[PDB]
Order: C-alpha cells, then structure tokens, then sequence
C-alpha cells in the first residue's frame, strides 16, 4: 500500500537510497565516491551559470571571463567556484581510487572498468574546460598537449588537424573545445548512473574485506547523515579554498591574454594531470611518451588480474601496506617533479620515480602478496 | 640573466585573513595611475562606474569621467566625434593598438595592468620590487641603450624609465608623495583593480568561518546521536554445544 | 533482489541496542577517544610515516641540488 | 546557507553592472532653448527631446482622439506638454526622423514622406501607429531623467 | 553455462525494454511514431553538437556565425538546415503521437500522460529558445512579444522579464542564456523520456481496439523491431526531401535578415508549430485572460485523463466521438491556418469562433457524446 | 568562393588584385592599402550604415548576399523590381528622391533605376538588353 514499494519511481530511490543494505564498518573513506557525485552535480550548476555570459570567440573570451568577474552580481564566485570545485573534484577522486586500489575494491572488475572509463572523460573535460578561458597557458598547454598526441606515426598528423579544425589551436578549436566540455559532464552522469547499478548488483566492501552480510544496516539514516557531515565537511574545504586563498591550485599566467607570438618560459597543466606530465617528461621518445601516458592511466584498470593473494583488503598485508605507501609517495614525488624545470637533477629523479612506479605496480607487489601467502601457511 | 631574484614579504594592510583594503591608499594609487602610469598603461577592464562607493562619490567618478575626451560615433553623417566621458566608460587607451605602443616605447608594449599583479609571481610585492627596485648596474654587464636595470625584472633588462621619484605627483589630502609612498599606494590600486571582490571576499569568508564553525558540531551531534544507536550495541552468541 | 531478509543465516546470536534519547552523543569523549587515536597512531605509523619522511628527504635535497646548481661556478 | 546561496545564483542570472550602468545615467541639460530638438542615445535607440511653447501645447490639444489613426491626447502623452521627449525612431523602416518640419511643425522621414505634428501622432505616412512615449523622473527642472 | 541476455545486470534492461517486451500484435503504423520522436530526439541533438562546434552566442557574431555555417563549414548548410527540419519534423512526429493517444484512448496511464505533457512543455520552450538562437529578425521580435505577453502578469510578470532577460530589453546576455538553456533543455528531455518508457513499461501497452491485449502479445524483436526501422527510414525519407529539395518552405524569409531592434516586421508571428497557441492567445481581448487560455489550453490536454465518462476505451466503437474528434482535429487545423494571419475581417471572429469550439469539444462535447453512446447503447 | 564556379584561380586572382583593401597595422601601427587577395570578402561601398543612409539620402542600400532569401518571392521580386519601373498613377504624388516601383511596399522605392539598354559590355559578347542584364543578375544573387 506504501508508495516505497509499490511507485516505480519510488521504487528504485527506495532499492538504492533508502533500504539499500550497507556494511556496518565502513570509514569515512566510503564517504568520498558521493561526495564525488555531488561535486559533478556542484560543477554542473555553477558550469550552467558561467555557460549564460562565456562568449565561445577567442576575441571575446577572456573579455568575457573578466565580464564575469568584474560586472555579472557573484560572478568571481561562480567562477571560482567552479575552478576550485574542479580541483576538489580530483582530490575527492584520487582518494576514492586509492581507496579502490587499498581495500581490494577492484574484484568488483565492471565497476572498476565504468570507473577507469569516468576517469578518462573527466580528465578530458578538465583539460578541455582549461582551455576555454584563453590565457596564456590555456592556449599553450592546449599546443603542447595536442602535439605531443600528434606522435602517432601517419595518422598523428591527420588526426591533430582533424582535432584542432587546422593548423593550430584557433577559434574553431575552443569552439568545439566548448561544446565538448559542455557535453562530456551529461556522460560522465550517465557513466555514473550505471557505475552505481553496477555496484548494486553485488553490494558494497567493508575494510576489512570479509562477508559483510552477518552485519548490514539499511543506508537510511546512517550513511544519509553520514553522507550529509561529508558534504558540510567537503564544503569547508571548498568554500575556504574559493574565500581566502583563491589562487594556491591555479596559475598566474593565465591571467594574460593568450599570445600565439610570446611562448612562456614554463609550460605546465594542473597539479591532477602534473604527474602524469612527469612520465611524459620521463621517457625521451614522442610515441613512447604517449605509451607511458596511457599505460600510466590503463595500468588501474590492468590491476584486477594483478591479484595473487587469498585475502581480500590490505588490513591484514603489512608488507602491501607498506608498498602501498611507497606507490602514494611516489606519486607525490611524480607530482612535485612535473611541474619543475627541465633540468639536473629533476630528470633522473624523475625517471627513478618512473620506474619505482611501473616496477611497484607491476612487479612487486604481486610478489608480496605471493610470498605473504607463504608466510601465513598458504602458498606451496 | 638566468638567475633570478624573489622579491620579498612586505606587511600590507590587508596580507592578513580578514583585513581588508585600505580605501584611501587605492584612492591615492588611482591618483598616481591617472597622473603618472596612464601615459603608456591601460585599464581596459576598469570602467569610472568601478570607483563609485571604493575611492569617490558619485559626482567624484562623474567629474574624474567629465575629464577626459572619448572618441564615440557615428554622427548622422557617420563620422567620429569627440565627446565627453560618461561614467560608463572604460578607461582611455593611450595608443590605438599595440603596434604604435611598441613604435612609441621602444619595441617594448607596455602591458595592460588590469591584471598585473594577478598575473606576477609574488603579486602586488614584485610591483613594488619593479618601482623601488631600480639600482645602477653592475660591473661585467653592458645593457643596451634604450634599456635599464632593474634586479627583479626577469632578465634584469626592463625597457620601462624609472617612472616613480619624490614629489613625481601631488596628493589632494596632504600626504607627503615620497617614492616608497607612491609604489605602496599604486601597488594597493593595482591590487584592487585585479580584485574588486577582495572586501567582500573576505567579508563572506568571515561569515562562512563562523557559519561553519557552528555547523560542524552540530551536525557531528546528530551523526553521534544516530550512530550512537549502533555504537553501544551489545552482541552475544549462545550455541547450543 | 539482495534486499533484507535473504543476505546470510545466522543462528542464535543476541543483539541489544538502546534508544538514541536514553545515550549521550558523546560518551566520554575524550578519555576513550585519544588512548584510541594514540594506539589506532601506534599500529599504522611505522607503515604509514617513513615512506613520507623520505619523500621530504628527497624534496629537500632536490630544492638545495636545484639552487647549488643554479649558482655559481668560479 | 541555502536561502543565502539561491539568492546568490538568482542575483546572478538577473542583470550585470554592465548593462544597469547603460540605463538611467543620461543628463538632460537647460542650455536647450525653446523648439529645439536633439537626439540622446538612449538604450541603442534615438531619443529626440525638445522643450516647446504654450501656443504649441493649445495646437497639439486642439487635435481630436477618436479619429485618430492611433488614438491618444496630448496630456495622455506627458504631463508636462511644454517638454515633449520622445522616441526618434521611424516606425515602418527605422529611418531617423527630421524634426521641426511640415504643417504642424514635427518630425520628418526622407525615407518614405512622412509627416508627424509636434507630439509625435502619425499624420501622413505609411506608419500604422504613432510614437512611444519613454517614462522619465524628474529631479530639479534644469534636469529630467529619462526612464 | 548461462544467458548472458537475460542474466547480465546491464543486458536485462535492454533485454526487458526493447528485446523480450510484450507488445501488442495488433498495434498499427501510429504506435511507430513515438520511437521516431526518440530517434529524431537524438538526431537533433548530434546536429545540434556539431552547430555547437562553429556558432557563437554574440549580438555581434551570431548571424556572422550562421552563415559561416552554411558557407564555409563543410557540409555544414546539410547539418544546419537538417537541425531546422528535423524540429518541425519532431513536432509533426509530436502532434500524430498526442492525436494517437487522445484517439485510443491512451490517456488513461495517467502518470505516463501527465509525464508526456511535461515533455511537451520542455520541448516547446527549447524549440522556442533554439528559434531565437540565429538572431534574425523574427528570433528578436518572436522573443519580445513572448516575453512582452509574460510581463503582462499582474506585479510578479515585469520583475520576472527583467530576471529573464537579464536587462531592460532582448540582447546578448538573453542570447547567452538561451544558448545554454536550449543546449541543456534536450538532455533533461530524454531523462525525462527515460522516465516516460519506464512508467509505460511497467504499465503495458494499449492496442487500438482498448480491449485487453495480453491473449495475443508478441516480443519487440523481431516485430517491431523491423517496422521501426522501416519508419526511421520513411521518417529519414520526408526529412531528406525536405531538406534537400524545399529547404525553406516552412522557414520564414525575414529570418534572413540581421537583427534590428529599430525596425519592427510589418507581420511578426512565430513558427508553424505555436501558430495554434497565438491564435488562442489572439483571440480572448485580455493579456493576462490570453495567457491563461494558453496554458490553461496546454493543462486541459493535461487535464483529458478526468473526462472519460465512457465504458469503452478507444474511439474504435464510437463514431460520434470520433466525429467530434475530426472537428477537433480541424479546428486545430484552422487556429493553425488563423495563427499565421494579421488581426484582420474576417479572422478575429472566425479565431475566436475556433477557440470556442476548441474549448468546448475538449471540455464540454466529448464526456457529454460519451455518456449519449452510453446510454445508447444500454451501458447503464 | 567564385573559383570552381564561374571562375579560374588565375582570373578570380586578377579580379581580386584589380581592387584595392585596407589591411594593417604595420610595424609603425598605421593602416596601408594593399591589393586585394582570394580570401577576401567583397569591399563594402560604405564603412558604416550612417554614410550610407547619408549618401543615399536616408535610405540605407541593404545587403545583397540573403536578399533572395529574405524577400517573399526570391529572384522574382529582384526581377520584378528592377524590370518594373513605371510612371506613377494620378491620384498618388511623388516627391523627388523616390521612385514607383510597384512591387516595392508602399511602391515608393528610394533606388534610382539602375539598369537600362547596354548599360556594361558582356564578355562573352551577350547583347546587354535590360531584360538580360536583370535576368543574369537575378541568377546570380539566386547563386549568392
Ligand atoms: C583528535 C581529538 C579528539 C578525539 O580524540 O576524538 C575521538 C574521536 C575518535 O574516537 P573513537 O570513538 O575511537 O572513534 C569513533 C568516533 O567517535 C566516531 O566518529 P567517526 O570517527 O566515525 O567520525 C566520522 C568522520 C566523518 O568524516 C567525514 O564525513 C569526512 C569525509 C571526507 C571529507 C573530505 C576530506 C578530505 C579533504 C581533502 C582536501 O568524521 C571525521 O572525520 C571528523 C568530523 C569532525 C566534525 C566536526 C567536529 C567538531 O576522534 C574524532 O572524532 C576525530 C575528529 C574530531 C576531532
Ligand atoms: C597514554 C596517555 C594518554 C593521555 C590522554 C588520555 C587519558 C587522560 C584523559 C583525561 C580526560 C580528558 C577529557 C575527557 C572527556 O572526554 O571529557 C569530556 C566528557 C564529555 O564532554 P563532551 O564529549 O560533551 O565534549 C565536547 C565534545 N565535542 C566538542 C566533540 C562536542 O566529559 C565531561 O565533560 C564530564
Ligand atoms: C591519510 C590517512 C592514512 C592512514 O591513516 O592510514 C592508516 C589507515 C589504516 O586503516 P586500515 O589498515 O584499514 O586499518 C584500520 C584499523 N584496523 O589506512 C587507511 O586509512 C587507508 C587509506 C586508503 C586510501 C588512501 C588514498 C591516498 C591517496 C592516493 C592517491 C593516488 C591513488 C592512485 C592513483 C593512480
Ligand atoms: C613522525 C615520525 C615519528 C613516528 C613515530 C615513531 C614510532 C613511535 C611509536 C612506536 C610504537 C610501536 C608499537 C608497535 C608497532 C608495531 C608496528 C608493526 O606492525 O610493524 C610491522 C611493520 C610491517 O612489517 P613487515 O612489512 O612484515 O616487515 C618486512 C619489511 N617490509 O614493520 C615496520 O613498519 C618496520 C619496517 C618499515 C620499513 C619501511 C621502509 C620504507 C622505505
Ligand atoms: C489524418 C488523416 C486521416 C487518418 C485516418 O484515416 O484515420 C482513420 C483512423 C481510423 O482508425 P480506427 O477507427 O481505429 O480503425 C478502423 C479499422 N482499423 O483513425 C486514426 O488512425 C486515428 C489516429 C490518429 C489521430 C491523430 C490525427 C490528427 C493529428 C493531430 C492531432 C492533434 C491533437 C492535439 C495536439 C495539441 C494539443
Ligand atoms: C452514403 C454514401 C453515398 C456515397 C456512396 C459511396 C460510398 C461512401 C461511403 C459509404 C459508407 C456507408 C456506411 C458505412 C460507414 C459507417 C456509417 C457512417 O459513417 O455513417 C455516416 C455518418 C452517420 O453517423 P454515425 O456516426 O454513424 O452515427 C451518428 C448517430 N446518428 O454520418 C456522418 O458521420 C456525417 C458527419 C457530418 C459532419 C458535419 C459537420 C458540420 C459542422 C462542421 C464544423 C467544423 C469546423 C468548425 C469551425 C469553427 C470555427 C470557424
Ligand atoms: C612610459 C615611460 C611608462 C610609464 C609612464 C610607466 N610604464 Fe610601466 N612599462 C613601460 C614599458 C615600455 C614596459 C615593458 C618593458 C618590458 O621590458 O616589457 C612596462 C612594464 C611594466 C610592468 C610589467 C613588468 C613585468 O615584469 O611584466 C609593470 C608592472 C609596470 N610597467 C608598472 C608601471 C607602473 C606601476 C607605472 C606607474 C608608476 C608605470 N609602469 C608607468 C613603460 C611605462
Ligand atoms: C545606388 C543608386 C544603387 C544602385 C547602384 C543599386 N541600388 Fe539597389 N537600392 C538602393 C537603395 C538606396 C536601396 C534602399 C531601399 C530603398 O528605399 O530604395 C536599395 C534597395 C535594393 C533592394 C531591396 C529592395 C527591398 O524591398 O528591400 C534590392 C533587392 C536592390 N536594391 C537591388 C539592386 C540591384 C540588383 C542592383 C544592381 C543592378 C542595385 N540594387 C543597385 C540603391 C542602389
Ligand atoms: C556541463 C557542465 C559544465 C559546464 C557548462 C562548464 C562550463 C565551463 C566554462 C564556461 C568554463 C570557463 C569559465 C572559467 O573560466 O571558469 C569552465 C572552466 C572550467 N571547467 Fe567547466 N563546465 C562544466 C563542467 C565541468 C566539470 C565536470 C569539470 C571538471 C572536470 C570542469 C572543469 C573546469 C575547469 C578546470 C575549468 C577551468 C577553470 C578556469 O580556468 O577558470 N567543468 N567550465
Ligand atoms: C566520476 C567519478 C566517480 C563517481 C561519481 C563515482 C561514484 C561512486 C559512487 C556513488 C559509489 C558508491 C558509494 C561508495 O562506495 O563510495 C562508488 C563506488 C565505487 N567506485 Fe566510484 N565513482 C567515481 C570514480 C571511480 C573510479 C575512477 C573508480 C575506479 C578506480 C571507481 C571505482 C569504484 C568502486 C570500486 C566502488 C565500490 C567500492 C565499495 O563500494 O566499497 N569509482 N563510486
Ligand atoms: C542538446 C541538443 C541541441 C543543441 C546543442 C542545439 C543547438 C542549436 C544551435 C547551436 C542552434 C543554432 C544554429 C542555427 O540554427 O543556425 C540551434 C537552432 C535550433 N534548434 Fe537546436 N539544439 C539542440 C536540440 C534541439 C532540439 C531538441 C530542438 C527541437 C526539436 C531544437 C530546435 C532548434 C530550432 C528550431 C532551431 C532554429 C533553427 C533555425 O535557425 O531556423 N534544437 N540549435
Ligand atoms: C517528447 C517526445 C516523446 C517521446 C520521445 C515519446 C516516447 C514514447 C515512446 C517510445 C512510446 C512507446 C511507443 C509507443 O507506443 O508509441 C511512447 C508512448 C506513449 N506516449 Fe510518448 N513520447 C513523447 C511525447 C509524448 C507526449 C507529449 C505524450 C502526452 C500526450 C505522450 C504520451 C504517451 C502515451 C500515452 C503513450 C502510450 C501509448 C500506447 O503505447 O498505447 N508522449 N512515447
Ligand atoms: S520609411 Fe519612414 S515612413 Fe516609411
């Protein structure tokens, strides 16, 4: 008789909101894959508002973006909302796949794909939105990306024309550049969508990666409040990063105009894509450094057949704790050194840290967790 | 050269959390600008409205507009006509386009300073590096003509004159216009005309303080109220053997 | 399809829970709470700190490396 | 905080500055003498405003409404009939206007021959209606705002 | 082994909704049209992607812009002049699919209608919007006179025209913001539309006889399948010709024209499928009473679920409701024909004529035919 | 956009260096003459709209690049109109600077009649009557 039950729009909020069954235990880690939707739906609020004055021409964009800030009532605070909002959007996602990557969450493997799939559309929509307010360092990092993708032997070329809409970044490349960075979001929600019917089809994993059906409560009103602290606590963050110190995470330089003449004497992106820079900056050979880009994003996704053990989370595996930390260490370090000069000492160092970070992802750590196997009485 | 020089921390008036500007001195940096700096920079996005309810009156700003002449047109024979500046006017170019700027200053252009301390390592402090920074050069180098030294320039070959010397303008209030005074009061004016927003900013962010402030612990008490259902819960096993 | 009632069986276990208005939301906060973030501290630091201490080892060496390479050379 | 922050993006989608500052900063000066009619640029339109005599209020009042072909009296259109402030904008094409011409002394359009009387009513012409009448607010009497 | 069909959690949607979905054998061409509108729903959207890729929403490059479209752009007339047709398409697909559900009686799936009707209501004001989009001059003056007649709601009306236009007239901050409204609007239309098939779904189907369909039901594949896509290609088959051959017989040459807020158009109307609606609004002497006809018009065939007074479902076995029903349909036909025509003799009594009548056959006439079959043919 | 169509790269390249565009700045920041090149558009007559209602008494020429497009009837109207010019009925007085065009609404068009019998030579030695001259025109702002 109840419309919980019965009403089919109802039904489904009731299924995966409401009556959902949750572990008990789960930590405030299991906060951040919502405050991740939230963020998206956060971006794409304020991403609407800044959509009504942007004007998509190089001649008025960055004209338009000062109208934003200077005349439009509030408009430095959507603006900078939205940037600081994008870099919290990649603090909330690099610690929800670390807390992928920690707890075992990856034997859930369709989900883990649909969120390596959702990892590349918002790096691409972060890169793409970037671009479009035409500083200096959007215009160039723009240039630099694209053709350092044009490595591809006899279709590189093709293909970065095809990308720009000519022989360089121009009006057509932001106008695309816009219409693309408005419509990836919606997929990204899509993605979403079926990222979480994914998760409910098999339930959710607790930390200490063991059947979490001897336990489950419903997710109302436990997770609800615990969900909305998370969101008053992420706001915090947000609005003090937008209120005190709005320029930390971005970049004096594209403050000027974008000059196709005047080259900056450093080129970097954002501190999220720095590290990745780091291993592009790694390896002297064009395609080889495109390679280890996109190995360095898929090798996520490559790590669910990379599971040699009999336990689940890392709770109860010191030494793959231990690595673990080494791997989140090394990509602070990877971090530090893409957005540092080309220049003694950063080259090998950064190299090193290459290394150190295809070896402990490939190689190590299936070993540890082998020869933890032997140690607890359970390899042969 | 290659190696540079950091400019240093100075302790302005609103470097703290909450302080904000200090009105008169961005009043007196405007003075500085429309006297002295307007000659080769331009403020393209500050309009004479932006300075109602910062530094001047309304009648102030309308006067300070009334100044000076704006090319506006066509007529009705479709011919541009000088005319008298309005309030919602920009603030004039000193050259058409940049092109004439780098004919007129050297080859060097002149930047736009609607963002020049938005747009610096160091901020409004590197400016003031620029102004009271300029020094003779030492031995071993050998600029060209046309250039001067300044150590915080990047480089340390600026094409810009020394711009800033004692008594370069008069004050309307009676402030003494030394050297350091006029970089201080441009360098708060410059900081202005990058963040209008900077007081209200900072206004908002008090507010957010202590709304949060009030807000976390409260709702961390519902949380521990829910959650300390299951938090005492008390679990006991009776096999039967 | 994986709703309440059908997740696993569980044989003679006793649960006791008390009513939200009957506890404190804060039972003794403190003195519970940091013996259990001291000892929570002692079981993950040894695993946890030294990656990150050599991390800033290696931040420092390469800022002085950086500027000693940046300076002069007579 | 949500009130507060609805309010924000609702004061966001209204209007900016920039297009506030457009409107309601015109000056209307008292160095124009009797029967003179210049244009203000007025919200990208021609605004012609004249200050006029009490022989041209009584020929303007003399005008009947119910054989108009758009009807409406000369105190229906300002409040201060020795002031006339109108919209100097053709009706049919968008032409500019010619004032202080033709039988009744008003505006004139080359494009086509139309005449218009002093307050604006259509006379002769292919315009089916007449001239709008801006709303205005009155400081001192040297100065009248228009809008 | 298993079926992969039926057991995957991300193949059993598909499989439930377009696959394995009982339908009814005996459903006509009729029941084809409502897939065409989803099918011309994303066709639009594709077209209008790549009319996002080269347009910029700017007073002073938006025509510029459009006509760098069709003449530079490769192809880019065939996307554009695709755009426009396949809107006018879509509202023919519209009008014949809310005809089938008035005439068969389908209204009786009340949240589905009700749903349908909010769909109806967000694809008009995104064909409204995306008509203002080319700045010409009927997208300026049909802009004005819209919001003209929605500022003459009493003391509410002129501060929200002002918050819609973000000014004190139709310029580019208006332009702006209905750029991004119209580019948003067809995303939540196809949630919407997602919700529109899941209610359905979980409701059934109706065949035209109304009768109980459930002896004689049949799968989707490969049935309706195949006779969808032979209406996709009819549907592409008008679309082509219509674009390829009259390009312009249903656009309006003033369109052709910069925007000019000095000249008024000797004639302003807007397109042919609101012609009905102004002809509605143009009748009643009242702009507040024209306003309400409007949208009490649009919520009356909101409101057709409350008036069935007949133990029959469809207009199968009811000729005289089916009479009034092709008065109805020509009526709407003539509001169409006056909508298009100035305020001159003899149209004001003929438009107020059609109004009346268009009223009264959906408020009074039809329950009042309804209940005389009822009783002729001895229901009660 | 005239070469394939009517025109060789060789002959649409001389049509464009016989006429003259402002392009600049230089390196001293002025604005020079140069010849004009393929990739420009047509010169305007007028830079802006009020020297055109100036030199055309009022009356602003309008673009002709949609004027097919945006007129009710397309290349008929243009041919009507230019093949159309009579003498004004009695009854109707026409003052001086309009002319009756019929087909013009309110038919008193401000154009003076611009075509008449050989008023260019054709090429290809086409006999310039009115007729022919507004009939290739039409076509080709039908093509424009
Ligand atoms: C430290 C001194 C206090 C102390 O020892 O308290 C004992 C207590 C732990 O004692 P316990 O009983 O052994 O632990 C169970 C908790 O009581 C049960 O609480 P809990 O540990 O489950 O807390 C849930 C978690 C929920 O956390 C979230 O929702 C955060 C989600 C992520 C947000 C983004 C973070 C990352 C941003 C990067 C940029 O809360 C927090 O992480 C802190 C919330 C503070 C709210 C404001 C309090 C005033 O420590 C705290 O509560 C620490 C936080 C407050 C200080
Ligand atoms: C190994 C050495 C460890 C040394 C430290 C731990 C042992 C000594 C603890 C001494 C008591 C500290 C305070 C205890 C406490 O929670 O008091 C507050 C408790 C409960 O107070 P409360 O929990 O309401 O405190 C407010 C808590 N917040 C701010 C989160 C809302 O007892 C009394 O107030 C009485
Ligand atoms: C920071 C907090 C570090 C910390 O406190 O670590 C210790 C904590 C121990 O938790 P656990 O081992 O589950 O045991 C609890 C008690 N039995 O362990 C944890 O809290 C585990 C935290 C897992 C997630 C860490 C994510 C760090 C950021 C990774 C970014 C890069 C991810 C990969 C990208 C490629
Ligand atoms: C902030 C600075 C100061 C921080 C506080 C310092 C400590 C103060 C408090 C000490 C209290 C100690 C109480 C008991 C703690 C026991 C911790 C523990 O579980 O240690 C076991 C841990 C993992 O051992 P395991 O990985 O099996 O060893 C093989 C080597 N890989 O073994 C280890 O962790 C030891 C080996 C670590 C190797 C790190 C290599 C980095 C490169
Ligand atoms: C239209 C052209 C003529 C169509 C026609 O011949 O319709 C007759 C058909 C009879 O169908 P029926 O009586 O069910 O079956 C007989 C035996 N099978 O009847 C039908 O097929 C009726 C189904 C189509 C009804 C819609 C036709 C008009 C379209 C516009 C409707 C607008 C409704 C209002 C929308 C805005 C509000
Ligand atoms: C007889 C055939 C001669 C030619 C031979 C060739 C073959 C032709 C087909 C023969 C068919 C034989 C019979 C089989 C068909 C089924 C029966 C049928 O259709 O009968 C005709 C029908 C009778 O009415 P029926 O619906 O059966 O029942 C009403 C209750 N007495 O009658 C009707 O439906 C008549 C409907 C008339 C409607 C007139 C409407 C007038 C007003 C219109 C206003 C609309 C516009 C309003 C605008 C207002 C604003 C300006
Ligand atoms: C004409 C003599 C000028 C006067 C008056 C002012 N400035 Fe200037 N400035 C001038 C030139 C030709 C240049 C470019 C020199 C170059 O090598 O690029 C500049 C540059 C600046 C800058 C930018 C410095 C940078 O590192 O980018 C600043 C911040 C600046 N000038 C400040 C400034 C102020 C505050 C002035 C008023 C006192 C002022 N300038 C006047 C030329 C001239
Ligand atoms: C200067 C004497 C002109 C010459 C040479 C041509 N035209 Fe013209 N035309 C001229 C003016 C001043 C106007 C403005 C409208 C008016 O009131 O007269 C026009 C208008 C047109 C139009 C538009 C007609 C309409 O109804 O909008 C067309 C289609 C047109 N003119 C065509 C045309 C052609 C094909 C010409 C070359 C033979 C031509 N004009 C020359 C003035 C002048
Ligand atoms: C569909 C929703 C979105 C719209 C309409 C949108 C729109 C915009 C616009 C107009 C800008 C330029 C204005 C500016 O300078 O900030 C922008 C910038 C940006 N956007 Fe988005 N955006 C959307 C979603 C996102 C998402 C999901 C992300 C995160 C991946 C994102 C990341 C960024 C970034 C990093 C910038 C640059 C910030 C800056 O340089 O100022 N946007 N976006
Ligand atoms: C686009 C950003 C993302 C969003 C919005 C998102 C959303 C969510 C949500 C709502 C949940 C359920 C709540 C939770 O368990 O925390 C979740 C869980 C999960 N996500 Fe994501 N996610 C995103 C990115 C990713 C990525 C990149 C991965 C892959 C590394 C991933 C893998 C997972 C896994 C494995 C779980 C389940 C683990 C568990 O419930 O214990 N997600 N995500
Ligand atoms: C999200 C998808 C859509 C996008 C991005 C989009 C984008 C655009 C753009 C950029 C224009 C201006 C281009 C031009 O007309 O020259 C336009 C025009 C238009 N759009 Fe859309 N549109 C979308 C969906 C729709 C839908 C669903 C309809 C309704 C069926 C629609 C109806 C129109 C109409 C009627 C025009 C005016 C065409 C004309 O110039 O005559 N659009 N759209
Ligand atoms: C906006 C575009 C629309 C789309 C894409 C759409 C989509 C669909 C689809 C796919 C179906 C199932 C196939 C069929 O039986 O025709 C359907 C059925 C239906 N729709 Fe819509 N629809 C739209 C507009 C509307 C509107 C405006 C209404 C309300 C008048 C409506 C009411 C219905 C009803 C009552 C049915 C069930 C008819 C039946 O199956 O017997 N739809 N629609
Ligand atoms: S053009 Fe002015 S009255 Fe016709």
């Amino acid at each position: 008789t109840n419309m919980r039950k019965t009403h089919p729009l109802f039904k489904i909020i009731n299924h995966s909101f409401i009556d959902l069954p949750a572990p008990s235990n789960i930590s405030s880690w299991w906060n951040f894959g919502s405050l991740l939707g939230v963020c998206l739906m956060v971006q794409i609020i304020t991403g609407l508002f800044l959509a009504m004055h942007y004007t998509s021409d190089t001649m008025t964009a960055f004209s338009s973006v000062t109208h934003i800030c200077r005349d439009v009532n509030y408009g430095w605070l959507i603006r900078y909302m939205h940037a600081n909002g994008a870099s919290m959007f990649f603090i909330c996602l690099f610690l929800h796949v670390g807390r992928g990557l920690y707890y075992g969450s990856y034997t859930f493997m369709e989900t883990w794909n649909i969120g390596v799939l959702l990892l590349f559309a918002v790096m691409a929509t972060a890169f793409m939105g970037y671009v479009l307010p035409w500083g200096q360092m959007s215009f160039w990092g723009a240039t630099v990306i694209t053709n350092l993708l044009s490595a591809i032997p006899y279709i590189g070329t093709t293909l970065v024309e095809w990308i720009w809409g000519g022989f360089s970044v121009d009006k057509a490349t932001l106008t695309r550049f816009f219409a693309f960075h408005f419509i990836l979001p919606f997929i990204i929600a899509a993605l979403a969508i079926v990222h979480l019917l994914f998760l409910h089809e098999t339930g959710s994993n607790n930390p200490t990666g063991l059947n979490s059906d001897a336990d489950k409560i419903p997710f109302h009103p436990y997770y609800t409040i615990k969900d909305i602290l998370g969101i008053l606590i992420m706001f915090l963050i947000l609005m003090t990063l937008v209120l005190f110190f709005p320029d930390m995470l971005g970049d004096p330089d594209n403050y000027m105009p974008a000059n196709p003449l005047n080259t900056p004497p450093h080129i970097k992106p954002e501190w999220y894509f720095l590290f990745a820079y780091a291993i592009l900056r790694s390896i002297p050979n064009k395609l080889g450094g495109v390679l280890a880009l996109i190995l360095s994003i898929l090798i996520l996704a490559l790590m669910p057949f990379l599971h040699t053990s009999k336990q689940r989370s890392l709770m109860f595996r010191p030494i793959t704790q231990i690595l673990y930390w080494i791997l989140v260490a090394n990509l602070l370090i990877l971090t530090w050194i893409g957005g540092q000069p080309v220049e003694h000492p950063f080259i090998i160092i950064g190299q090193l840290a290459s290394i150190s970070y295809f070896s402990i992802i490939l190689i190590l750590m299936p070993i540890s967790g082998i020869i933890e196997d032997k140690m607890l009485k359970l390899y042969p | 050269s290659d190696l540079e020089l950091h400019p240093p921390s100075y302790p302005w008036s609103h470097r703290g959390l909450l302080s904000s500007l200090d009105h008169t001195s961005i009043r007196r940096g405007f003075q500085v600008y429309k006297q002295v700096c307007s000659s080769c920079h331009s403020m393209d996005y500050v309009a004479y409205r932006h300075l109602v309810g910062v530094c001047y009156t309304e009648e102030e700003a309308k006067a300070l507009a009334e100044e000076v002449e704006v090319q506006d047109g066509p007529n009705d024979d479709g011919e541009m006509f000088m005319r008298p500046g309005k309030l919602s006017d920009y603030f004039p170019k000193p050259y058409p386009n940049p092109e004439a700027a780098r004919a007129a200053n050297n080859g060097a252009l002149p930047p736009d300073l609607s963002y020049i301390v938005r747009a610096r390592h160091g901020g409004e402090d590197y400016v003031f590096s620029l102004l009271t920074g300029y020094c003779e050069p030492p031995t071993g180098v050998s600029l060209r003509e046309g250039l001067y030294f300044n150590p915080y320039f990047p480089g340390q070959a600026i094409g810009m004159a020394p711009p800033i010397y004692t008594e370069v303008l008069e004050y309307d209030d009676g402030t003494p216009a030394t050297m350091s005074q006029v970089a201080k009061d441009v360098a708060t004016f410059l900081r202005w005309a990058s963040e209008p927003e900077h007081d209200h900013r900072k206004r908002m962010g008090l507010k957010m303080l202590l709304m949060m402030g009030l807000l976390l612990p409260l709702t961390y008490a519902m949380k521990r109220h829910k959650w300390s259902v299951l938090k005492s819960r008390k679990l006991a096993y009776r096999p039967p053997k | 399809g994986r709703e309440f009632g059908n997740l696993a069986r569980i044989r003679h276990v006793i649960s006791y829970s008390l009513s939200p208005f009957e506890q404190r939301a804060f039972p003794s906060y403190f003195s519970k709470g940091i013996p259990n973030v001291l000892r929570r501290t002692r079981e993950r630091i040894l695993r946890v700190a030294p990656p990150f201490v050599v991390v800033y080892l290696i931040y420092t060496w390469g800022n002085q490396e950086f500027e000693q390479s940046k300076r002069k050379n007579p | 905080a949500a009130k507060n922050v609805v309010s924000q993006f609702v004061s966001s989608m209204s209007a900016s500055a920039d297009v506030l500052a457009m409107s309601k900063i015109e000056i209307k000066l008292s160095d124009i003498p009797e029967g003179k009619n210049m244009a203000f640029k007025w919200r990208g339109k021609p605004l012609f405003v004249r200050h006029r005599t009490k022989k041209e209020i009584d020929q303007e009042a003399a005008v009947e409404v119910s054989q108009l072909r758009d009807p409406q009296h000369d105190l229906d259109r300002v409040k201060k009939p020795e002031w006339v402030i109108l919209i100097g904008v053709c009706t049919h094409l968008g032409c500019v206007p010619i004032a202080n011409a033709g039988d009744f002394g008003g505006y004139y359009c080359p494009c086509h021959g139309s005449h218009y009387d002093a307050s604006g009513r259509i006379r002769k012409g292919p315009a089916p209606l007449n001239l709008e009448v801006p709303a205005y607010e009155f400081t001192s009497d040297d100065v009248v705002v228009v809008g």
